[PDB]
C-alpha cells in the first residue's frame, strides 16, 4: 500500500514560518511528482504547490508566491513544504497528493492519493468564550419533550469542544458550526432535546472547551421564574 | 487561470436513483478533467481521470461524460456510502490547477416539519450590554426554511445570523439556529419578540414568542 | 522506426496537439499547452503532397481501347493479344503493390526523421542550460517565460542570456 | 531565481484507424492516407469526348 | 535534409574547399585554409559511380526493329501492334520518372548521411577537449598544431595527450 | 598553454545551376548531375553494323 503522511501543523501568528513533511511509502519516490492542496474550514479545495519528480521544478499558486517554498529529499522519501511570512488567510488543512501518472508531462495534474492531511492555523490573538444558557422556561416547557442549551459566544480562534453531562448524554444533541460575526469573533450554540419529565430529574451540564484560552468552563441550565 | 464552476451546489435525490452532476470551465479543458469525492472527515479520493475513465478501484456505477467547456458525472445507482461532496479539476492549462467549488449530494426522505423554541437571552448576558436571542428549529427537512424575526411585529433583517447541522446519520434530517444580536440598549426599548418560520412541512407559518418579563 | 524517435525515445503521439503534425508541449508559470512547429509541419506537408502528386501525376495516358475482337480461326493472335493485357497486368500489379510497400516505409522514416532533428535542433540550441529528462521532454535550469519559449521554438534561444543563471542552478541542484 | 519549466518534442495522434502495409510491416495504423486504386463506378455507359455512344 | 547536417546545423556549403565533397576548415596558430577529406569523398565518389553504372548497365537491349507494317485490311492487328508499343511506352516512362525522382532523394540524403558520419567522427575523437560551437566547427581547449589537426583528419587523435592541460584551460574558462 | 584553434566540417559548394526534381521537392539545385535522357540526333541514316542501307 501506498501511504501519505503529513506533519509539521500547528498554530503560528502571522508573519511566522511553520514547515511541513510527508512521510512517503509505497512506490517509487523518484519516478512521481508531488503537490500541496489546501482546504480551508468547512470550504473547497485549492492547489498550492507542485514539484516535479526530478526537483527542478517548482509551481505555486499566486497567492503563496515569494512566501511558500516546496521541496524534496528522493533519498529519504521527503516530501517538505516551507512556509514564511504565513498569513491568517492561510489557515486550511494541507494535503499532500501523489501524481497519479509517471514520465508524462502532458497527462499530470492528477491526483491519486492524498493524505489525511495537517492543520496550520494562523490567528492573531486569543480571546476566551462567555458560555451562557439557554434555559427551558414556560415558554420552552412543551410538555412531552423541552429543549434547552448553551451560547458559547465571543470567543477566537476556532475550535471550540462542547459535550453533555460529562460526555454521558450524546443522543438528540445538536452542537451548531461556529458563526463569525461582524465582531470578527466565532459564536455557536449547542442544544439537547429532552423529556419535560426530566426537568428537575435531572440536572444538565454543558462542557466547553478552548484550549487555546485554557477555557474549561461548565454551565448549569435550569429554569427561572418559579 | 481557468475558473470553474460547478452547479448545482446542492442537489436533493434519494438513495438507489440516479444523480447527475455538471462541471463548466470558463476555457476549453479538452478531455483533461478529474473528478474527486470527498466523504465527511477523510481526504479526497481520486474517482475519474481523462473526464471518462474511472480510476483503480472505483466501481462501474459511476459515469463521467463530456469534453471542452461542459462535463457532466453520473452515478447509476445511489447507495449511502455517496452521498458526500464530488469536485471537478481541470489539467490542461496549468499553473495554476483549479477547482471547481463542488457539490453537496444530500439523501432525499418525507418532509418533516421542524420543532421550534425560542429563548431570550440569558440576564447575565445583559450584564455585559449584550442581547442574544436564540430561535431553533430542530429535526426538519427539507433544510430550504424561512425564519423571520418580528420585534413589536415589525420585521427584521440584517441582524440575525443562521448556522445549519450537517444532516443525520440516523434520521437525515436537519437542525438550524437563528440567533438575533442586538445591544442592550435597543433590546430594553421593545416589547414583543417573536421567531416566525415558514416551512414545506407546515400548512401556515408557525410562530413562537416571549415578552421582556416572565 | 529507422531514426529512433518515433516509437523510440518518445513513446507516443498526442492526440492534444491537433494542429500540426510536429510540435511542442511546454510548462511554464504562465500556464501548460500544446503548440505545432509550424514550419517542419509545413515542410513535411510539402514534401508528402509533392511525394503523392508525383506517383499520380507521373502516370499520363492517352486515349486507347483495350478491346480486341477475333473469329474462330483466328486463335492464336486472340492469345497473343491475351498474352499482352496479361504481361501488362502482371508488371502494373506487382509494380504498383511494391511502389506503395516501399514507399509506405518510407514515409513512416520520413516523420521519424523529421522529430529526431526538431528534437536534436532544441537539444543543440539549450545546451547545459536544460536537462534532458526522456520522452523528448526538456527541463530547464532557468525560468523560460513564454517570450523564452518561442525563441526556442523559433531557432533564435539566446544560450548566453541565461548561461549564469542555469549554470548557479545546475550545481546547486547537482550538490 | 529558482530553476524549473519544461519543454517536450512530439508528434500528432488522432482516432484514425487507417491501416497501410509497408516492406517490413502489415496493417500499420497511420494518422493519414490516400487510396491510389479506383474501385468504383457510376454504373452507366456515358459519352466519351462528349459524343453519345450507339446503342 | 534526412539527417539534419546538410541545410540543418551546417547551414550553408563551401565554395572556397574545392578539391573535395566533403572537408574541413581549420585555423591555427600556422595559418587556415580548407582541406578536403580524401577517404570519405572517394568512397562517395566510389559509391555515386557505381550507382549511375548500375542505372545504366543493368539496361541490355538487343538488336530489335520497332516498326511494323499492315494493310487496310489488318486494322486490329495494327491496333494490337499499337497498344503494345504504347504499353511499353507508358510503362518506362512512368518508371523512369519514379525511379529518378526516388534515387534523387537517396542521393542528397546519402550525402547528408555522410557529412553527419563525418561530424559526428570527430565529436567522438574530441570528446571533452573541445567545444561543439555550432555550424559543424570545434573550438580546442588545448592548442592544436598541423601535425594535430591532420590526425584528427586520419583518425588518429591521441585524446590522452591533451586531456590533461585542455582539462585545465576548460576549467579555468568555465570558472 | 593558452586554450583556442578550431576545426569545422563541411561540405562542397559551386557556381553550378543545374536543378534535379525529387520526390519531395521539386527544382532543387545541386552541384552535380547527370543526363540518363538521350535526346540528340545526328540527323542523318546511317549503316547499321557497318552495312549501309538500301535507298
Amino acid at each position: 500500500e501506498v501511504q501519505l503522511l503529513e506533519s509539521g501543523g500547528g498554530l503560528v501568528q502571522p508573519g511566522g514560518s511553520l514547515r511541513l513533511s510527508c512521510a512517503v511509502s509505497g512506490f517509487t519516490f523518484s519516478k512521481y511528482a508531488m503537490n500541496w492542496v489546501r482546504q480551508a474550514p468547512g470550504k473547497g479545495l485549492e492547489w498550492v504547490s507542485h514539484i516535479s519528480g526530478s526537483g527542478i521544478s517548482t509551481y505555486y499558486a499566486d497567492s503563496v508566491k515569494g512566501r511558500f517554498t516546496i521541496s524534496r529529499d528522493t533519498s529519504k522519501n521527503m516530501l517538505y513544504l516551507q512556509m514564511n511570512s504565513l498569513r491568517a488567510e492561510d489557515t486550511a488543512i494541507y494535503y499532500c497528493a501523489k501524481d497519479a501518472i509517471s514520465g508524462q508531462i502532458w497527462l499530470q495534474g492528477t491526483f491519486d492519493y492524498w493524505g489525511q492531511g495537517t492543520l496550520v492555523t494562523v490567528f492573531n490573538q486569543i480571546k476566551g468564550p462567555s458560555v451562557f444558557p439557554l434555559a427551558p422556561s414556560s415558554k420552552s416547557t412543551s410538555g412531552g419533550t423541552a429543549a434547552l442549551g448553551c451560547l458559547v459566544k465571543d470567543y477566537f480562534p476556532e475550535p471550540v469542544t462542547v459535550s453533555w453531562n460529562s460526555g454521558a448524554l450524546t443522543s438528540g444533541v445538536h452542537t451548531f458550526p461556529a458563526v463569525l460575526q461582524s465582531s470578527g469573533l466565532y459564536s455557536l450554540s449547542s442544544v439537547v432535546t429532552v423529556p419535560s419529565s426530566s426537568l428537575g430529574t435531572q440536572t444538565y451540564i454543558c462542557n466547553v472547551n478552548h484550549k487555546p484560552s485554557n477555557t474549561k468552563v461548565d454551565k448549569k441550565v435550569e429554569p427561572k421564574s418559579c | 487561470e481557468i475558473v470553474m464552476t460547478q452547479s448545482p451546489a446542492t442537489l436533493s435525490v434519494s438513495p438507489g436513483e440516479r444523480a447527475t452532476l455538471s462541471c463548466r470551465a470558463s476555457q476549453s479543458v479538452s478531455s483533461n478533467l478529474a473528478w474527486y469525492q470527498q466523504k465527511p472527515g477523510q481526504a479526497p479520493r481520486l474517482l475519474i481521470y481523462g473526464a471518462s475513465t474511472r480510476a483503480t478501484g472505483i466501481p462501474p456505477r459511476f459515469s463521467g461524460s463530456g469534453s471542452g467547456t461542459e462535463f457532466s458525472l453520473t452515478i447509476s445507482s445511489l447507495q449511502s456510502e455517496d452521498f458526500a461532496v464530488y469536485y471537478c479539476q481541470q489539467y490542461n492549462n496549468w499553473p495554476p490547477i483549479t477547482f471547481g467549488q463542488g457539490t453537496r449530494l444530500e439523501i432525499k426522505r418525507t418532509v418533516a416539519a421542524p420543532s421550534v423554541f425560542i429563548f431570550p437571552p440569558s440576564d447575565e448576558q445583559l450584564k455585559s450590554g449584550t442581547a442574544s436571542v436564540v430561535c431553533l428549529l430542530n429535526n426538519f427537512y427539507p433544510r430550504e426554511a424561512k425564519v423571520q424575526w418580528k420585534v413589536d411585529n415589525a420585521l427584521q433583517s440584517g441582524n440575525s445570523q443562521e448556522s445549519v447541522t450537517e444532516q443525520d446519520s440516523k434520521d437525515s434530517t436537519y437542525s438550524l439556529s437563528s440567533t438575533l444580536t442586538l445591544s442592550k440598549a435597543d433590546y430594553e426599548k421593545h416589547k414583543v419578540y417573536a421567531c416566525e418560520v415558514t416551512h414545506q412541512g407546515l400548512s401556515s407559518p408557525v410562530t413562537k414568542s416571549f415578552n421582556r418579563g416572565e | 522506426g529507422l531514426f529512433g524517435a518515433i516509437a523510440g525515445f518518445i513513446e507516443g503521439g498526442w492526440t492534444g496537439m491537433v494542429d500540426g503534425w510536429y510540435g511542442y508541449h511546454h510548462q511554464n508559470e504562465q500556464g501548460s499547452g500544446y503548440a505545432a512547429d509550424l514550419k517542419s509541419t509545413q515542410n513535411a506537408i510539402d514534401g508528402i503532397t509533392n511525394k503523392v502528386n508525383s506517383v499520380i501525376e507521373k502516370m499520363n495516358t492517352q486515349f486507347t481501347a483495350v478491346g480486341k475482337e477475333f473469329n474462330h480461326l483466328e486463335k492464336r493472335i486472340e492469345n497473343l493479344n491475351k498474352k499482352v493485357d496479361d504481361g501488362f497486368l502482371d508488371i502494373w500489379t506487382y509494380n504498383a503493390e511494391l511502389l506503395v510497400l516501399l514507399e509506405n516505409e518510407r514515409t513512416l522514416d520520413y516523420h521519424d526523421s523529421n522529430v529526431k532533428n526538431l528534437y536534436e535542433k532544441v537539444r543543440s540550441q539549450l545546451k547545459n542550460n536544460a536537462k534532458e529528462i526522456g520522452n523528448g521532454c526538456f527541463e530547464f535550469y532557468h525560468k523560460c517565460d513564454n517570450t523564452c519559449m518561442e525563441s526556442v521554438k523559433n531557432g533564435t534561444y539566446d544560450y548566453p542570456k541565461y548561461s549564469e543563471e542555469a549554470k548557479l542552478n545546475r550545481e546547486e541542484i547537482d550538490s | 531565481a529558482d530553476p524549473g519549466d519544461t519543454l517536450c518534442i512530439g508528434y500528432h495522434a488522432n482516432n484514425s484507424t487507417d491501416t497501410v502495409d509497408t516492406v517490413l510491416e502489415k496493417n500499420v495504423t497511420v494518422t493519414h492516407s490516400v487510396n491510389l486504386l479506383e474501385d468504383k463506378h457510376n454504373g452507366k455507359l456515358c459519352k466519351l469526348r462528349g459524343v453519345a455512344p450507339l446503342h
